Order: C-alpha cells, then structure tokens, then sequence
C-alpha cells in the first residue's frame, strides 16, 4: 500500500498571492516504466472532483498555467502562482503507481478583509408549536472571517448542547459565509419562558451583538 | 463529450446488498483500468476498487475497508462498469464515483441504515437597518438530499441555502433563506418549493410576516 | 481518443 500524506489541511490566500501544496509518499511513485503516477484533482465547492494534474507536471485542458505540478520519487508539490475565486475548494493528491490512494484533502480558502455579519433571529412559527417542538433560529449573514461565536440565552440563561450550527461555502462574488444557528425546545418549555437572544461575537464587530424577541 | 453516468444509489438495511451500475462514453473504455472511488457524507475521496484490462486477465483489486464484501465487474462491449455490494455497513454510506481518475461523474448516493424514509415538514421563517431576513425551515426528513429553491427558480441572488445537519433523533434539518432589501417585502412574493425524492414528497410554502 | 495517464494502463 502507499499512504499520501498531504499538507496543510488549510490554505487561506489573498487573491494575487500564491498557494502551495505538498503531498509525500510512505514509498516511491516512480513505476516501473519510467513514469511517475502522481496526479492532483480538484473538488470544487458542490462539484464532482476533476483532475487538474496528470504524471508530476502536465496541465489537463482547461487548467489555466498559474498551476503548476513538481517533485519526484516520494516528494511533490503543487504551486498555484497567484490564487483566483475560482480556485476554492479541496485539492487532493492522487497516487496511480499502486492502485490508488488519495491525500487527505487540502481546502482552499480565498482571503478578504474582515466584514461584519448582520443577524436575524426566528421565532418558532405557530404551524411547528402545533406539533410538539419549537426551534428557534438565528441566521448570520454575509461575514468574514469564518470563525463566529453564536450563543443562546432563554429568560438569560445560557443554553448549550441543544443547539446547532450550519455554515454556507464561501460566496462566489464577495467571499463571505452565512450561518444559521437552531435552537430545539420542547414546545412546553419555549412557552414557559419568555426572553429568546442570539448572542453573536465576531472580530468584525466591536463587542457581541444581541437579537432577542418576547415569545408574546 | 466525455460521460461518466452512475446509477443504483440508494437506502438499503445493514446487512443488505446492492448493486452500482456505471455507463461510459467519449474515451476508449476497454483500455482503460476502471475504478470506484467514494466519499462519505463531508470526508475524502477513498478508492474502493479497481478492474483492468482483458489483456490484464481482468484483474481486480480492493481497498482493505471492503475486501471480500464487495466485487467490481465490467462489460467493454457496453462501456459499464459495476459494483456489488454484499454485507453493506453503516460507514459505507457515501457518493460513489465510477472513474479511471483521467475523468469524472456527479456518483451515486448509497446510504446504509434502518431508518425508513421520511419527507419533511416545512416551517416558515417569517420576516419583521436596511435588509429583512426571510426562509424556510425544512425539518425532520431521512434520507439526505432535500432540494430548495424560491419561486420556482425567478428567486437566486441572496439565497443562502444550508448545508443540512444530522439531528439526535437521526432525522436531517435544514434550513433556507434570502436576505432582501426591506421595501420588496410588499413588492414581491415569497414560496420556498421543497422535494424529497426519497419520500417521493413536494412541499410549497408562502412565507410572509406574522400579525 | 486519448489514453489513460492517471494509471499506467
Ligand atoms: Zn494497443
Ligand atoms: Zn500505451
């Protein structure tokens, strides 16, 4: 077997500057026929993975020449010169010398200046309460960096465990995420309880921002 | 063109069996090693299996994780490629991709579990600075996907439909919204249309301020 | 038309 051990996990790149990734080999992919089987695919965000790299540092069609593959034996790397929108997503390196193998994925982020999001909170509707449960819904919208903290506060007690968070990939014209934060009550105890907040703390924003609403 | 095209996904028991199918076109199939690869719900790409040439005797070859459950097969007179799956696991959950690494196709979803199918209830997000915030709330459907979109396709700028998450219950939730200039509430209309086709279940939703 | 280069088919 041949294990392909890809690094870094992460990249996150101003557009203009350059990305580099390195993939290593547990054994040589030189093959007994001369070649060398080392192949990169690209899997952009909701897309089926594509090749981009074929044998080390051939370019398939339609792979713009800012990308370039190197290396030999156990060691390669890929370099994109200076990083496009278009080039987020998860880079995997693919070995072909036996069987086959992947990397461990490395996902390519575009970086921005900071930006703020602005929040919104749900109450559960009336159609749900019929049913048995409430959720309650804050939404942060348009922001950058990804890193957020989103925390619930029912008549000022601080909830945790019974919440989750969803993230969107990185807006194709501005860079930016959406997050949806869930709040799951039991409908009994959403209408026993008065105060519903999102606390929402984020470096574009000078201190936390609360969206609350009264259950009347 | 080249097309690759598979077929088969779906939900079956732990324990159960399946069988992928694979059609091919616009690259000389029979020279070429043929392989499945998938990838489970949000990790990487794992290569499954791999067949080779008649010249080759056919040779197969498996990953560890599915040795002796599974068997690829082909058929270069048709361009297909197969893959039977037997002993099927809860981990084997996954898109597979039918694909010589040279070329790929959208997969086909195989998830293994005891859950029975349920489509989903859908909850409105009701609306009330410059922007308002409206959407849907599509709770409690097995399996994955749901689709969304907003009147039928007119409504896509500001749309942020998210990735679904995994409740404790075992059932999938997601939700959907578009953010909108505040005065085209009044001005435009709003119907988040749901599908399920695992439950074979469509759903349309009106969304709009409380009083 | 082309042949495979992932592999050494
Ligand atoms: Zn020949
Ligand atoms: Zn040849």
């Amino acid at each position: 077997d041949i294990v392909m051990t890809q690094t870094p996990l992460s990249l996150s790149v101003t557009p203009g500057q350059p990305a580099s990734i390195s993939c290593k080999s547990s054994q040589s992919l030189l093959y007994s026929n001369g070649k060398t089987y080392l192949n990169w695919v690209l899997q952009k965000p909701g897309q089926s993975p594509q090749r981009l790299i074929y044998l080390v540092s051939k370019l398939d069609s339609g792979v713009p020449d800012r990308f370039s593959g190197s290396g030999s034996g156990t060691d390669f790397t890929l370099k994109i010169s200076r990083v496009e929108a278009e080039d987020v997503g998860v880079y995997y390196c693919v070995q072909g010398s036996h069987f086959h193998t992947f990397g461990q994925g490395t996902k390519l982020e575009i970086k921005r200046t900071v930006a703020a999001p602005s929040v919104f909170i749900f109450p559960p509707s009336d159609e749900q309460l019929k049913s048995g449960t409430a959720s309650v819904v804050c939404l942060l919208n348009n922001f950058y960096p990804r890193e957020a903290k989103v925390q619930w506060k029912v008549d000022n007690a601080l909830q945790s465990g019974n919440s989750q968070e969803s993230v969107t990939e990185q807006d194709s014209k501005d860079s930016t995420y959406s997050l949806s934060s869930t709040l799951t009550l039991s409908k009994a105890d959403y209408e026993k309880h008065k105060v519903y907040a999102c606390e929402v703390t984020h470096q574009g924003l000078s201190s936390p921002v609360t969206k609350s609403f009264n259950r009347g | 063109e080249v097309q690759l095209v598979e077929s088969g996904g779906g939900l079956v028991q732990p324990g159960g069996s399946l069988r992928l199918s694979c059609a091919a076109s616009g690259f000389p199939f029979s020279n070429y090693w043929m392989n499945w690869v998938r990838q489970a719900p949000g990790k990487g790409l794992e290569w499954v299996g791999q067949i080779r040439l008649k010249s080759n005797n056919y040779a197969t070859h498996y990953a560890e994780s599915v040795k002796g459950r599974f068997t690829i097969s082909r058929d270069d007179s048709k361009n297909s490629l197969y893959l039977q799956m037997n002993s099927l696991k809860t981990e084997d959950t996954a898109v597979y991709y039918c694909t010589p690494i040279d070329y790929w196709g959208q997969g086909t979803t195989v998830t293994v579990s005891s859950a029975s199918t349920k489509g989903p209830s859908v909850f409105p997000l009701a609306p009330s600075g410059g922007t308002a915030a409206l959407g849907c709330l599509v709770k409690d459907y097995f399996p994955e996907p749901v689709t969304v979109s907003w009147n039928s396709g007119a409504l896509t700028s500001g749309v942020h439909t998210f990735p679904a998450v995994l409740q404790s219950s075992g059932l999938y939730s997601l939700s959907s919204v578009v953010t909108v200039p505040s005065s085209s509430l009044g001005t435009q209309t709003y119907i988040c249309n749901v599908n399920h086709k695992p439950s074979n279940t469509k759903v349309d939703k009106k969304v709009e301020p409380k009083s | 038309d082309t042949s495979q280069t992932s592999s050494p088919s």
